[PDB]
RNA sequence: UAAUUGCGAUAACGAACGAGACCUUAACCUACUAAAUAGUGGUGCUAGCAUUUGCUGGUUAUCCACUUCUUAGAGGGACUAUCGGUUUCAAGCCGAUGGAAGUUUGAGGCAAUAACAGGUCUGUGAUGCCCUUAGACGUUCUGGGCCGCACGCGCGCUACACUGACGGAGCCAGCGAGUCUAACCUUGGCCGAGAGGUCUUGGUAAUCUUGUGAAACUCCGUCGUGCUGGGGAUAGAGCAUUGUAAUUAUUGCUCUUCAACGAGGAAUUCCUAGUAAGCGCAAGUCAUCAGCUUGCGUUGAUUACGUCCCUGCCCUUUGUACACACC
């Protein structure tokens, strides 16, 4: 069978799902290129981990990464947490430990937050506020 | 013949031996299984305010009251349906049997 | 004390109902305007719609039409293009 | 009243309840409504086993001068419990260790 | 959307309707200083008339002009739909009307008299000077009067 | 206008009426070993440079 | 080496597919295009009101090549957006069933697309065909 | 540089920006330095971030938001005032336009011209409203480096707005020239304006 | 703050002064033989329990 | 044929109604509490109390 | 110490409630058990492009494999773990390392003795006393009123704009609710600008509404520094629904009308990170009616990281003419 994997990235409410696998090196979103990501402003923090790592890495490997939840800012984090993942998944499954080893040093110098995931949470709103802490407004007379 | 066995309660300690208890039964005897196959809890919640006349401080409390959902996947005959259907009942599980 | 007197009251109805330039930009192109901005627009390293407005007096709207037909002209270059902000230089050979 | 609920509290005691409060509220003697108090043993109030182990109840008696409210906390023996946790979560019980006898010649027992 | 030289036939003002109307804005954005016509009503008149969007009001022409008027006084034989208008059906023809300027101006002074007169609860509350749609008038509004 | 440099070698707990300034022993870079004590008005660890608009001046309390 | 609508941007494609259905004039345009609005949420008719259909037309053909199958109401919940109840806050308003159905009508007249079953509308095979020809037309009018 | 290849192409601006250093869209964190020995080590410049945004969790310490860069502590000032709070798309939009302008309008890094100008405003000594009896007096007090950059990003980002107001200069613009008036020390510049007040009156009240 | 409590406290040295010779300086072995050694209702209770534990013995072993 | 929620909140408002009734019915007989017994085509609901001869 | 949390001291020892401990919820698991009411991958059939070998899809009776995402249950995991400074060198504090999480891991539930002459007999068939009890204060029927407006005050919703308005595009969540012998959630089709009307459909519900295709947001456009395309308050005319019945307009929709407001005085509120704030969604009441509330999620900041100056809290000492107790 194929070389494959299956990693996941996370973020806030959003998921995506990014099959990996030995081929040509293509990139697509939802059935669309990588260089077709909303917002553009985000759109090179989504090209992060491969212009970080060189893409001789990704020369030959194809991934394809499909989102759901969240909103638009948290689905991009969660596909550069997915392809960072799966990059380091595969070169740690498939070829060696110094290649993962050399990837996640390269990975960790840059961002923490692609190899792990967003530790903060939404707190639960409290009865009296309109937030999680705010109260209502306090009148005395 | 398929019988798919839904069971529902809110009592998980119950709910779950008696599910355990119908798939040993069903697993000895070989009848295909599909798994107890457990459905999201549902948390049916209500809000309410705690003072009964609206004196005091604005305040809220929820009460909660959590159902579990069962379901495990036979194909088997009428005579051993018989058993696995009559053989286990607890209380505050609510069963159901259904064909295919 | 606090239980006013109904001529207090009253005086509700005494207190009565009391209580506590513009520019002229451009708008409209004409031949001595359009000589002005043919001659300055090779000036002014940086351009926009606002430095248009600014210092040649324009309307705004004749700001981003007059910016599209000198970047076809080609005597202002582009570095980004915004529907909300653009951004031009005097394409200079210096710069 | 002092009485009713002193033989209540003793019975509880006498079937074997870890505790036990009886409280009684309202006109009693006169007409400025108190409450008297019956506590004995130990209970428990916040922690979640006031869940598992307090048994509580109210009830409302008519009498001629008005309405008196009784409260009657059980708090049961947890190992009695027969099912649900055995003790308090704070019960850490160490079993006595097996006394050792130290040993001074190596030897081999066979088969 | 080009740079021309406009002529002198842009005149920075003009007269329409008994009431003044500004030349350096758009067209749409002009015609809506008639009072009974604001954006929806002048912006489909001027897609009737055909006259350009982009141009402004001050450099167009007298025959544009009149077109635009005619339509606005008569949308109902320029196929304007009959629900467009403010005028719906009138009370007491079964004609659907749109009135512009002083006209509507006289209607509306006229409405709320016919109201007065027949003694209805709006006249009564319009000559009062109070809300007459049912709102509260314990706390807001006040210093109007 | 001139300056002074003086990093910091031990904080000395807050000051202030609501506690907002701080206590420092700040050692001027140049002309080492002249170590003297300020407020700051701000957060602070050990090894900080501090600029002085003037460097003897010293405030030991602050209502 | 294979072109799909997914291909491209969506912004440009819907341009260049608007900008084809108006040179090819096939489309059976409504006759109140330019006289109402696109839902009761809006406040204005469309800016560009001659080809601001051709523009709904492109787009609503995107997104039901890119969907399974979509009918009216998500049209309308699609196509809708915020609008104010006056000074009560903004609510989320779908927008005009006769124009997203209207549009539908006639890319079904066109053929684009086709009435399918589990209701709805799904893209015809000539529209997909034609539709990954304009979206080969923008990859190569891009370079 | 080399141009590898991929199925789903990858443009080659992108390649040859980026890939060889940890470069940004169009300028570069190197050879860029701070002229302040206060703020070497709270400035975070010299250190490649690429794209001004970022989730990591700066607030977690009193100096946690040190290790941020300067030029994202920018874009979260940008969304201050009331209804911008969010849209951190649109403040990194204002801020690329913003360095755009900057190396439009001059030769420099306009990450040289943003700490250049953070370093000119940095105020040096407050005056603290401490209270007493009666009278409240103000007292002369010495400003930490991590205090003189978040009032330097401050003033930066209130001069800016306060100047966008209601006119037709873009928040874009009017910060680009607030950065350039507080790298050049311009009276013309809300920032350095306001930090000679605060440290004259400082001065005065000693 | 993460001041142990009286109860914690008292388990921990109610285990080591009984099970010393079987006891060890790894948090998880320590941890693994509460679970047999002694009856805890929680595991927060059981691992707290077992770090006081472990904390124990480095002090006796210090002296 | 309800829906699942509605037949387990109907149960706990059935279960409140029998109890309360019986005790309001059998105060005097020690009632300490019901526990509803539920099978197919057969329920039974069991009382525990103090004077079963009389409640008998 | 967050703690009467403990270390210790010790005419007190031994204890109890409280805090803690506990429970729920949100975070970690390539580990277990699995899953046509959640999926993914491959091979079938088929669409389009490539024409090609590959790309994106459609199709569940194409079957097969797996549980990564999703659901769970059983568990493990965090115990300040490890290191280094620091303290009768203890309790413990701090920095660094790892780790999903290292502020009680974050947020809540429960929550002590004593008390208020706090609120409620307009929730109660829970009642004492008094009153009324048949042209009753019981109940019912009809129509008004609880909204009435000279004014003042308290929660709030919109704004005063280019970090914008408007028009087109991209367009992605979660909590949760829903009818059957009674009418709910309603997809799809058709008509109508629109509200809406109509024929059907799936769902007693992880299965269908619903990927609630939400908004804010991003991109392309128009404007233009001003009472302007901000604001739509007040009014007129008309169009439908809910409801026996809307008028003292329920609400929605169309056109027209376009008022104050130019960042708000003395004062005052809330708040330490996914929190403030913005933005909507679900549910509650409900035949219809949100600007309200309970929750949810999206976008998501600077400043704190301390103190007793203001308002106060806890402990000890102290003085007292205070005990209904500084009012």
């Amino acid at each position: 069978a194929v070389p494959s994997v299956q990693t996941f990235g996370k973020k806030k409410s959003a998921t995506a799902v990014a099959h990996v696998k030995a081929g040509k090196g293509l990139i697509k979103v939802n059935g669309s290129p990588i260089t077709l990501v909303e917002p553009e402003i985000l759109r090179f923090k989504v090209y992060e981990p491969l212009l970080l790592v060189g893409l001789d890495k990704f020369s030959n490997i194809d991934i394809r990464v499909r989102v759901t939840g969240g909103g638009h800012v948290s689905q991009v984090y969660a596909i550069r947490q997915a392809i960072a993942k799966g990059l380091v998944a595969y070169h740690q499954k498939y070829v060696d430990e110094q290649s993962k080893n050399e990837l996640k040093k390269a990975f960790t110098s840059y961002d923490r937050t692609l190899l792990i995931a967003d530790s903060r949470r939404p707190e639960p709103k409290k009865f009296g506020g309109k937030g999680a802490r705010s109260r209502f407004q306090k009148s005395y007379r | 013949i398929k019988i798919r066995i839904t069971l529902t309660s809110t009592k998980v300690k119950q709910l779950e031996n008696v599910s355990s208890n119908i798939v040993k039964n069903a697993e000895q005897h070989n009848l295909v299984k599909k798994g107890p196959v457990r459905l999201p809890t549902k948390v049916l919640k209500i809000s309410t305010r705690k003072t009964p006349n609206g004196e005091g401080s604005k305040t809220w409390e929820t009460y909660e009251m959590r159902i579990h959902k069962r379901y495990i996947d036979l194909e088997a005959p009428v005579q051993i349906v018989k058993r696995i259907t009559q053989i286990t009942i607890e209380p505050g599980v609510d069963v159901e049997v259904v064909v295919a | 004390l606090s239980k006013a007197a109904k001529a207090a009251a009253a005086l509700a109805g005494g207190k009565k109902s009391k209580k506590k330039d513009r520019a002229q930009h451009a708008v409209i192109l004409d031949q001595e305007k359009y000589d002005r901005i043919l001659k300055e627009v090779p000036t002014y390293r940086y351009v926009s719609v606002s430095v248009l407005v600014d210092r040649l007096k324009i309307g705004g709207s004749l700001a981003r039409i007059a910016l599209r037909h000198l970047e076809k002209e080609g005597i202002i270059k582009p570095i980004s293009k915004h529907s909300k902000q653009a951004i031009y230089t005097r394409a200079t050979a210096s710069e | 009243i002092r009485r009713a609920a002193y033989g209540v509290v003793r019975y509880v005691m006498e079937s074997g309840a870890k505790g036990c409060e009886v409280v009684v509220s309202g006109k009693l003697r006169a007409a400025r409504a108190k409450a008297m108090k019956f506590a004995d043993g130990f209970l428990i109030h916040s922690g979640q086993p006031v869940n598992d182990f307090i048994d509580t109840a109210t009830r409302h008696v008519l009498m001629r001068q008005g309405v008196l409210g009784i409260k009657v906390k059980i708090m049961r023996d947890p190992a009695k419990s027969r099912t649900g946790p055995k003790a308090l979560p704070d019960a850490v019980t160490i079993i006595e260790p097996k006394e050792e006898e130290p040993i001074l010649a190596p030897s081999v027992k066979d088969y | 959307s080009l740079v021309v030289q406009e002529q002198g036939s842009f005149q920075h003002i003009l007269r329409l309707l008994n009431t003044n109307v500004d030349g350096n804005i758009k067209i749409v954005y002009a015609l809506t200083t008639i009072k009974g016509v604001g954006r929806r009503y002048s912006n489909l008149v001027c897609k009737k008339a055909d006259v350009d969007l982009h141009k402004r009001a001050g450099e167009l022409t007298q025959e544009e002009l009149e077109r635009i008027v005619q339509i606005m006084q008569n949308p109902t034989h320029y196929k304007i739909p009959a629900w467009f208008l403010n005028r719906q059906n009138d009370i007491t023809d079964g004609k659907d009307y749109h009135t512009l300027a002083n006209n509507v101006e006289s209607k509306l002074r006229d409405d709320l008299e016919r109201l007065k007169k027949i003694r209805a609860h709006r006249g009564i509350r319009h000559f009062w000077g109070l809300r007459v749609r049912g709102q509260h008038t314990k706390t807001t509004g006040r210093r109007r009067a | 206008t001139p300056v002074t440099l003086a990093k910091v070698i031990k904080v000395l707990g807050r000051t202030g009426s609501r506690g907002g300034v701080t206590q420092v022993r700040v050692e001027f870079l140049e002309d080492t070993s002249r170590t003297i004590v300020r407020n700051v008005k701000g957060p602070v660890r050990e090894n900080d440079i501090l600029v002085l608009m003037e460097s003897e001046r010293e405030a030991r309390r602050l209502r | 080496p294979g072109v799909s609508v997914r291909d491209v941007a969506a912004q440009d494609f819907i341009n260049a597919y608007a900008s084809f259905l108006q040179r090819q004039g096939k489309l059976e345009v409504p006759g109140y295009v330019d006289i109402v609005k696109t839902s009761s949420g809006n406040e204005m008719p469309p800016q560009d009101a001659e080809g601001w259909f051709y523009k709904r037309a492109a787009s609503v053909a995107r997104h039901i090549y890119m969907r399974k199958q979509v009918g009216v109401g998500k049209l309308n919940k699609l196509y809708g957006g915020a609008k104010s109840r006056g000074v009560r806050p903004y609510k989320h308003i779908d927008a005009s069933g006769s124009i997203n159905r209207k549009v539908l009508q006639a890319l079904e007249k066109i053929g684009i697309v086709e009435i399918s079953p589990k209701g709805g509308r799904r893209i015809s095979e000539n529209g997909q065909r034609d539709l990954d020809r304009i979206a080969a037309q923008t990859l190569e009018e891009d370079e | 540089f080399t141009p590898v290849v991929l199925a789903t192409p990858i443009p080659e601006e992108v390649q040859q920006a980026q890939t060889e250093i940890k470069l940004f869209n169009k300028w570069s964190f190197e050879e860029v330095e701070v002229k302040d020995a206060s703020l070497v080590d709270y400035v975070q410049v010299r250190q490649p971030i690429f794209v001004a945004h970022t989730a990591g969790r700066y607030a977690n310490k009193r100096f946690r938001k040190a290790q941020c860069p300067i030029i994202e502590r920018l874009t979260n000032s940008l969304m201050m005032n009331g209804r911008n709070n969010g849209k951190k798309l649109k403040a990194v939009r204002i801020i690329k336009h913003t360095l755009d302008i900057i190396n439009v309008l001059t030769d420099q890094n306009p990450i040289q011209v943003v700490v250049d100008a953070i370093t000119n405003t940095g105020p040096r000594e407050d005056t603290t409203r401490v209270g007493g009896g009666g009278a409240a007096r103000r007292q002369a007090v010495d400003v930490s480096p991590l205090r003189r950059v978040n009032q330097a990003i401050a003033l930066l980002t209130i001069g800016a707005r306060e100047a966008a107001f209601r006119n037709i200069k873009t928040i874009a613009e009017t910060l680009a020239e607030e950065l350039i008036n507080a790298a050049k020390g311009s009276s013309t510049s809300y920032a350095i304006k306001k930090k000679d007040e605060l440290e004259r009156v400082a001065k005065s009240n000693r | 703050g993460r001041v142990r409590t009286k109860t914690v406290k008292r388990a921990s040295k109610a285990l080591i002064e009984r099970y010393y010779p079987k006891l060890t300086l790894d948090f998880q072995t320590n941890k693994r033989l509460c679970d047999e050694i002694a009856t805890i209702q929680s595991k927060r209770l059981r691992n707290k329990i077992a770090g006081y534990t472990t904390h124990l013995m480095k002090r006796i072993q210090k002296g | 044929l309800i829906s699942k929620k509605r037949k387990l909140v109907a149960d706990g408002v059935f279960y409140a109604e029998l109890n309360e009734f019986f005790t309001r019915e059998l105060a005097e007989e020690g009632y300490s509490g019901v526990e509803v017994r539920v099978t197919p085509t057969k329920t039974e609901v069991i009382i525990r109390a103090t004077r079963t001869q009389d409640v008998l």
